[PDB]
RNA sequence: GAAAUUGAAACCUGGCGCAAUAGAUAUAGUACCGCAAGGGAAAGAUGAAAAAUUAUAACCAAGCAUAAUAUAGCAAGGACUAACCCCUAUACCUUCUGCAUAAUGAAUUAACUAGAAAUAACUUUGCAAGGAGAGCCAAAGCUAAGACCCCCGAAACCAGACGA
RNA sequence: CCGAGCCUGGUGAUAGCUGGUUGUCCAAGAUAGAAUCUUAGUUCAACUUUAAAUUUGCCCACAGAACCCUCUAAAUCCCCUU
RNA sequence: CUCGGAGCAGAACCCAACCUCCGAGCAGUACAUGCUAAGACUUCACCAGUCAAAGCGAACUACUAUACUCAAUUGAUCCAAU
């Protein structure tokens, strides 16, 4: 459910979750569908990043 | 024919290998400038690189191994010596 | 097998299979060793001790009891006072 | 805001969408398999 | 039964006659080898098959450079039948940054630093 | 009137065969080749308590670029553009 | 292989059916075959007008004819000024440890003649601790789609008829 | 056309057996055994294929792996380095 | 026709022949050969088979006492008896 600019927020997890990681993580971005795949459970931290920001 | 000979005088043993019969450009346009580099020799040029760099990689890291080597032998040495001062004997010598 | 019954036109269910062995939920399946009621004067106890045990089954065993059984037997159960609960999920299993 | 309003004005410049002009998403659709050639054919696997 | 051979190590040492003949010096043993593969790995045994291809001879003809070390040379006992080992020799030295372009392997053995495909003037 | 029983280079009765002038030579010239790998695996440049670490961290660092090449395998991104640019099988002149 | 229980829709005149080896066997259960029960075909093609019949041109399989043949060889290839002469080359399918094999099938042409599906899993959408248009599944699942499973042949067995 | 008629039906009988199995192109690919009225077949291993996860795999330095016994065998196992 | 030892198969494992030899289908002593539980082995799959620290309960301060001696010394499921 990811609307405007997906690669904005790829840049954004990449971000976050290179110094959980240690490394790049591996993404995808689905821009017809507006979803972006994370390899790694990450779904704990995520919720509440998003949550920090606002969505 | 004549590969043998040809190693003799340190050329290659096909004529079509190393040297200006091969490497040279084969055309150039009349008004004398050089042609573009034929794409048999810049796949030539671009081998003999990495072979070049190999040689110059295994090199210093034999260079790297030795030093290395000679380093903790000399670092071995040294720490016998240290091991060797104590307290000053006592009892029947005194 | 029976892969499509004729007067429903599903997969039956190997009756033989469901005597004999427990699903749990996360896919593994529950035996007894074969022999263990048999000629017990004869066994040390400690091969004994060993029949009573209940043993898992390896990925073909596994693999081959759920094809002969439909998916009645893989939902989740949630019986009351059930000895095996505990044992329906795996905990800290990695790949 | 680069995914809901650049789809849709990208779209403006686009033929009409019509019934002959429709795809399904690439890899929804397998190739069928049939025995018919010198790979999939004589045995027939 | 047909098994690995072990080669004896009194085989790899060289008599004063063995330096005179090739020309090699024990007390400044080369720093590199020059392993070419001349024989097919056809018709031999799977374990020579898989150090060729670990030494990188997969192309007969095409000369590669290894280090002389003991253990690159355990390799090259092992499949001493099908290559020609031959030292690297260096008359201008290493390769630099400058030159690592115009650097070429002649068939002495030999990595000139420079390559000018002209015939010397002497 | 002369003929060998059975297949010629298989069993009990074989045709002989005979090593001619050129078959000699060439497994001679094949022994010197050999002959000369031998002296040149007679000179290590280092020992072996020398060569020993030499090269650890260049090969450790090849091996995790294999891990990284094994770990970074995913689906490829999909582009609204692609599947928008099908629409233009239909494209016509006014 | 149930049952209790549960409980919906229902406007004939349509076709991502066949088009003369297809679709019924069918132009017909006729011709023909059998004492009988029974078995069981093949095919037609002008045009608005035949009360326009010197009409409706032509080109297309095998088979021939126009037009037999010239050293030598899986009949071809490389070629060549030149068809041949020169050089190189042990048909195909099946079956096998292995087939030019003197193992199998095939005169040839046209038409017909042989891979059907669950269980999971994978891939791609939807929604999401929920999914699904009552049922079912669910400790990221669930719903939907795509994608995998041939042809011919016995000697027999049984039931009911028809035959001295 | 009788070691037991013929016709129809069950019947598209069944066949671990034989034969056949239709467009183009590329890629990977030859594999210890065990059980079986089983060795003309199957099932499980092994091998092979695809997808996926993450981490060592192969080649191997010393050190190390038995007495009894006639061949005091070629070798193997283990194994860092590379 | 199943099981075990030895040679073939000399040194980790494995390895066949209607190959060369010898055996097994028990016996004896205990009556904690009670219970339970880390980690392992495994007859090339599976089934089956094998060894086990700790702990509970015993024994025990004499008892090479703690999973008997022994090489094989044996038979799955269903079913039947209780
Ligand atoms: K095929
Ligand atoms: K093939
Ligand atoms: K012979
Ligand atoms: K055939
Ligand atoms: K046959
Ligand atoms: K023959
Ligand atoms: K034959
Ligand atoms: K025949
Ligand atoms: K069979
Ligand atoms: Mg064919
Ligand atoms: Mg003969
Ligand atoms: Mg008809
Ligand atoms: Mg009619
Ligand atoms: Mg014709
Ligand atoms: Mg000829
Ligand atoms: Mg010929
Ligand atoms: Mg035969
Ligand atoms: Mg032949
Ligand atoms: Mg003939
Ligand atoms: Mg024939
Ligand atoms: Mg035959
Ligand atoms: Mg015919
Ligand atoms: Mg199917
Ligand atoms: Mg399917
Ligand atoms: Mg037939
Ligand atoms: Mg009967
Ligand atoms: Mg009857
Ligand atoms: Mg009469
Ligand atoms: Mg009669
Ligand atoms: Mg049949
Ligand atoms: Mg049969
Ligand atoms: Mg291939
Ligand atoms: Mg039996
Ligand atoms: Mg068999
Ligand atoms: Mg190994
Ligand atoms: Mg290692
Ligand atoms: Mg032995
Ligand atoms: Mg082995
Ligand atoms: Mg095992
Ligand atoms: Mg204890």
């Amino acid at each position: 459910k990811v609307e405007g600019d997906i690669w904005a927020l790829q840049k954004d997890v990449e971000d976050f979750l290179s110094p959980l990681l240690g490394k790049t993580p591996v993404t995808q971005v689905n821009e017809v569908t507006g979803t972006l795949r994370i390899k790694g459970y990450f779904d704990q931290e995520l919720k509440a990043w998003l949550l920090e920001k606002g969505f | 024919a004549g590969g043998q000979w040809r190693l003799q005088q340190g050329l290659a043993a096909n004529p079509s290998g190393y040297g200006p019969l091969t490497e040279l450009p084969d055309w150039s346009y009349a008004d004398g400038r050089p042609a573009p580099p034929m794409k048999g020799q810049l796949r030539r040029k671009a081998e003999r690189e990495t072979f070049a760099r190999r040689v110059v990689l295994l090199s210093q890291e034999m260079d790297a191994g030795l030093q290395a080597w000679q380093l903790r032998q000399q670092k071995l040495q040294e720490e016998q010596r240290k091991q060797e001062n104590a307290l000053k004997p006592k009892g029947a010598s005194l | 097998l029976t892969y499509f019954s004729a007067r429903k036109g599903k997969r039956k269910t190997v009756k033989a299979v469901i005597d004999r062995f427990l699903r749990l939920h996360c896919g593994l399946w529950v035996r007894r060793k074969a022999g263990y009621k048999k000629k017990l004067w004869k066994k040390t106890p400690a091969r004994k001790k060993r029949l009573r045990e209940f043993v898992f089954c390896n990925k073909t065993q596994s693999k081959l009891l759920d094809k002969m059984t439909t998916s009645f037997w893989k939902r989740r159960n949630w019986y009351v006072d059930d000895p095996y609960q505990k044992y329906h999920d795996r905990t800290n299993l990695k790949v | 805001q680069g995914g809901g309003a650049r789809a849709l004005d990208l779209l403006r410049g686009l033929p009409r969408v019509s019934l002959a002009n429709l795809k399904p998403n690439p890899g929804s659709k397998k190739p069928e398999r049939r025995p018919r050639g010198r790979r999939r054919g004589r045995k027939c696997g | 039964k047909f098994t690995r051979s072990r080669i004896p190590e009194k085989v790899f040492q060289a008599s004063p006659e063995d330096h005179e003949k090739y020309g090699g010096d024990p007390q400044n043993p080369h720093k590199l080898h020059i392993v070419t593969r001349i024989k097919s790995t056809r018709r031999r045994p799977y374990w020579e098959k898989d150090i060729i291809k670990m030494l990188g001879l997969e192309k007969a003809h095409t000369p590669q450079v290894h280090k002389n070390i003991p253990s690159v040379n355990a390799k090259l006992k092992v499949v001493k039948h099908l290559i020609r080992i031959k030292p690297l020799k260096l008359p201008q030295g290493l390769p630099a940054e400058e030159n690592m372009s115009n650097t070429c392997l002649k068939s002495t053995g030999e990595l000139v630093v420079q390559w000018h495909l002209k015939p010397v003037e002497q | 009137r002369g003929r060998i029983p059975g297949r010629q280079w298989i069993g009990k009765h074989r045709r002989p065969r005979f090593v001619s002038l050129r078959a000699k030579q060439n497994m001679i010239r094949r022994l010197e080749i050999e002959a000369e790998n031998h002296y040149w695996l007679s000179m290590p440049y280092m020992t072996r308590e020398q060569e020993r670490g030499h090269a650890a961290v260049r090969r450790r660092e090849a091996f995790e670029a294999i891990k990284a090449a094994a770990t970074s395998k995913f689906p490829p991104h999909r582009f609204i553009a692609d599947q928008l640019d099908h629409l233009n099988v239909t494209k016509k002149w006014s």
